[PDB]
């Protein structure tokens, strides 16, 4: 089997700035018999397919911005994107199309860097029919923010919570390259009718200091 | 259009078969290579198979040779994926892809899960807007306790696009999954805009249409 190992894992640039990616080939990809290095490189962006990039190490797909370009010759293989674009976030993978299997790299995750963006921080209670079911869940939503980095914390009657919460955060977006992020808070209906006050207090970069939503229950 | 559509993946016991399809429409189906390549969901893009133009050539990735068979019927424009013996470590998203010069045309894929697990369909739950971000508001839609993946959600049956996220499925102590999709709409249009979260787990027949009213 070839193995092609891409560097960098993670990468962050800019808009408007040059991204060099990396992918190394164990053994030679060129096939004297086509004067071709048989690499590909494809973009694929958050929650959907590959695109296909580049194929023959060097060659544009129809429709690709000329600010995608592959380079290199045996084992050594590049792909800059110039002027990088919000819609260049994605994870960048080469595959060698030389010898079955036909393998991938690794992948190389592309982050655009953005100015500083403070998260708009949601709280929202239990529902009534959820409650019924005998489970409350406490939602905080901190929403289009930049950069990635954020701690939320949860207080019940100015307890910090640990060990009943889980975060989910979604891939940077493809316009405006921020993120969003939400905790949830679960709690039996009997731990969740013992307390008053709960709240979700959000610490981020673009917050002169830390921010807390919260509501008191049944009010 | 050159159009690449799978089909055949669901949830299905370790040890068990499964015959994923690609139906390949706008192009001269018997002219070209033809792939299969998996994606465990978060991981990175992993070679399973292809096929020459007649199918007299054939190769797979090692950690499936013997356990799965490419095939394809040129008269009737589709590629075939048959799973045998099937592990953990195949569920993943199934997509195929058009052999030219490099993989094209790639489909939208098909999820296969691997799991002894039962289906579970979503309990969905109301985040409701509330008298307090100036003149933004955000509601949403907690679908909680489902397996497998995966569960789709859109808002007013597609209308509602701007400002939705849907966020990543997380599995929980139970092992069970649970995810939320919010959007933000204008404040104003609080008071006269219905806002409804169409839910679909596909794996557990489980339709909902949730109106989430402010609160
Ligand atoms: C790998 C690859 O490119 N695959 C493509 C394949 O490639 C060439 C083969 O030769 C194989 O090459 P390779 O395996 O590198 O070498 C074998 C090696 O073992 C021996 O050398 C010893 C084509 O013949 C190039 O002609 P075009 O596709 O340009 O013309 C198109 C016409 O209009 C019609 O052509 C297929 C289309 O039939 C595509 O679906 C594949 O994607
Ligand atoms: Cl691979």
């Amino acid at each position: 089997d070839i193995q092609l190992t891409q560097s960098p894992d993670s990468l962050a640039v800019s808009l408007g700035e040059r991204a060099t990616i990396n992918c190394k080939s164990s053994q030679s990809i060129f096939r004297t018999s086509r004067n071709k290095n048989l690499l590909n490189w494809y973009q694929q962006r958050p929650g959907q397919p590959p695109r296909l990039l580049i194929h023959w190490a060097s060659t544009r797909k129809s429709g690709v911005p000329d600010r995608f370009s592959g380079s290199g010759f045996g084992t050594d293989f590049t792909l800059t994107i110039t002027s990088l674009q919000a819609e260049d976030v994605a994870i960048y993978y080469c595959q060698q199309y030389f010898s079955p299997p036909y393998t991938f790299g690794q992948g190389t995750k592309l982050e655009i860097k953005r100015t500083v963006a403070a998260p708009s921080v949601f709280i929202f209670p239990p529902s009534d029919e959820q409650l019924k079911s005998g489970t409350a869940s406490v939602v905080c939503l901190l929403n289009n923010f930049y950069p990635r980095e954020a701690k939320v914390q949860w207080k019940v009657d100015n307890a910090l919570q640990s060990g009943n919460s889980q975060e989910s955060v979604t891939e940077q977006d493809s316009k405006d390259s921020t993120y969003s992020l939400s905790s949830t808070l679960t709690l039996s209906k009997a731990d969740y009718e013992k307390h008053k006050v709960y709240a979700c207090e959000v610490t981020h970069q673009g917050l002169s200091s830390p921010v807390t939503k919260s509501f008191n229950r049944g009010e | 259009e050159v159009q690449l559509v799978e089909s055949g993946g669901g949830l299905v016991q370790p040890g068990g078969s499964l015959r994923l399809s690609c139906s390949a429409s706008g192009f001269s189906f018997n002219s070209f290579w033809m792939h299969w390549v998996r994606q465990v969901p978060g991981k990175g893009l992993v070679w399973i198979s292809f096929t020459n133009n007649e199918g007299t050539t054939t190769a797979y990735a090692d950690s499936v040779r013997g356990r799965f068979i490419i095939s394809r019927d040129n008269a009737k424009n589709t590629l075939y994926l048959e799973m045998n013996n099937l592990r953990g470590e195949d569920t993943a998203v199934y997509y195929c892809a058009r052999g030219d010069g490099g993989l094209d045309d790639w489909g939208q894929g098909t999820l296969v899960t691997v799991s002894s697990a039962s289906t579970k369909g979503p309990s969905v739950f109301p985040l409701a807007p509330s008298s307090k971000s100036g003149g933004t508001a955000a509601l949403g839609c907690l679908v909680k306790d489902y397996f497998p993946e995966p569960v789709t959600v859109s808002w007013n049956s597609g209308a509602l696009t701007s400002g939705v996220h849907t966020f990543p499925a997380v599995l929980q102590s139970s092992g069970l999954y649970s995810l939320s999709s919010v959007v933000t709409v204008p404040s104003s249009s609080l008071g006269t805009q219905t806002y409804i979260c169409n839910v679909n787990h596909k794996p557990s027949n489980t339709k909902v249409d949730k109106k989430v009213e402010p609160k």
